[PDB]
């Protein structure tokens, strides 16, 4: 398998004032787990 | 007048105002284009 980001680390934003929080368990973290 | 590229300042471009931060640019403009959008309707970016 817009919106304000950020990645890595570079950030971008939109002038339509919306984004997108983080989560506190990142992917590697659910793999731990699992 | 003259501008600060890389900062936040206001711009009043000849027909186009607004705020932002102005950053040099590759975008394919063709001869008969002033300015273009993003995918919402917002300026992306200008040509002097
Ligand atoms: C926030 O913006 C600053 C700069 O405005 C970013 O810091 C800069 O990050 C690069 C990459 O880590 C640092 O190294 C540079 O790499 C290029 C690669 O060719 C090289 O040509 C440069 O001479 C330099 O080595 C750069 O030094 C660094 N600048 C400073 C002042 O630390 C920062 O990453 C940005 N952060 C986010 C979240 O956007």
């Amino acid at each position: 398998v817009q919106y304000g980001e950020c990645l890595g680390l570079i950030c971008a934003q939109k002038f339509n004032g919306l984004t997108v929080l983080p989560p506190l368990l990142t992917d590697d973290m659910i793999a731990a787990y699992t | 007048t003259d501008l600060i590229k890389n900062q936040c300042v206001n711009f009043n471009f000849n027909g186009l105002t607004g705020t932002g931060v102005l950053t040099p640019s590759s975008k394919r403009f063709q001869p008969f284009q002033q300015f273009g959008r993003d995918v919402s309707d917002f300026t992306d970016s200008v040509r002097d």
